[PDB]
């Protein structure tokens, strides 16, 4: 069957996607990596706070429709200004 | 204490080799090579070692028997400051925060690592950083933010007069003497802390840990 996710990045974006509940997904991720410019390795995709796989189906997350996947930027740190 | 194998170990970690290579996998995390060298001297920890380290040191507590520790995420605390309790309600499906006796809060600040202790077991918040930035308004969000779990996850409000909250003074604390260690000092703080341990180390000690750090995150295993 059909849901649909939305991607929200820190920059208040948010994208559209429609997924069958048992797609692994690695090809959402990827195509919003190309859409927004991104680089996989420089962001972060959670769901609820917790670690997203590119083998991870909707359907093993429990996502319902109209669900929020956010993405983050990496962190980095050493000493304050 | 470090054998020459745990050397040779860890510097085959931090030698040359692709970014990509994952090296260490759990906790949903993929540890790669890129991410094992922010943990190189002078180099600045990323989030991926961090919450990786966090994630050990709560199965650590579970198998020495220390107590029941749980780690927010290092992206909780910006999302929590920018979109209230509704941005990160749903962060604690299935787990009751109060039946929880230790929560550390890793925060991030834009170029500096930070870290927050709140004890149930004394109601009681504390703010600690290595370079003695100050943290009273973070902890207030933290602690409103509690009320909030209470109220929305077990129909209860918390009694914030029995609740205190003690910024860490810089005297009592050790303090980073460069310019590169505040996530280690982060990292080593929550790990004392989660101990119930006097946080008694200093900026000399932050080179081996660096080295120890690396075959903790290999192994999956602390030392």
């Amino acid at each position: 069957d059909h849901i649909n996710l939305k991607v929200a990045g820190q920059d208040g974006s948010v994208v559209q996607f429609k997924i069958k509940r048992h797609t692994p997904l690695s090809k959402l991720m990827k195509a919003y990596c190309e859409r927004q410019g991104l680089s996989m390795r420089q962001i972060r995709f959670r769901f609820d706070g917790q670690p997203i796989n590119e083998t991870d189906t909707p359907a093993q997350l429990e996502m319902e429709d109209e669900d929020t996947i956010d993405v983050f930027q990496q962190q980095t740190g050493g000493v304050p200004e | 204490e470090l054998t020459e194998d745990m050397e040779k170990e860890i510097s085959n970690a931090l030698g040359h080799g692709p970014q990509d290579e994952i090296l260490s996998s759990a906790f949903k995390l993929r540890i790669t090579r890129g991410d094992i060298q922010t943990l190189k001297n002078y180099h600045w920890l990323n989030d991926e070692v961090i919450n990786f380290y966090m994630n050990l040191l709560v199965e650590r507590n579970k198998k020495q028997g220390y107590p029941a520790l749980h780690v927010f995420s290092t992206f909780f605390y910006p999302k929590l400051k920018s979109g209230g309790y509704q941005a990160v309600k749903r962060w604690t499906k299935g787990v009751n925060l109060f039946e929880q006796e230790i929560i550390l809060v890793p925060i991030h600040r834009k170029v500096h690592w930070s870290l927050v202790v709140i004890d149930l077991r004394k109601k009681c918040l504390k703010y600690l950083d290595s370079m003695g930035q100050k943290g009273h308004r973070i902890c207030e969000i933290l602690l409103q933010y509690l009320q909030d779990e209470s109220k929305t996850k077990r129909n209860s409000d918390l009694n914030l007069l029995e609740w205190t909250h003690h910024s860490m003074k810089p005297h009592e604390i050790p303090q980073q003497l460069n310019g590169s260690d505040s996530g280690m000092f982060t990292c080593k703080y929550a790990d004392y802390i989660s101990r119930d341990k006097p946080i008694t180390f200093t900026q000399h000690q932050m080179p081996l840990f660096r080295k120890k750090m690396v075959w903790e995150i290999l192994h999956q295993q602390l030392l």
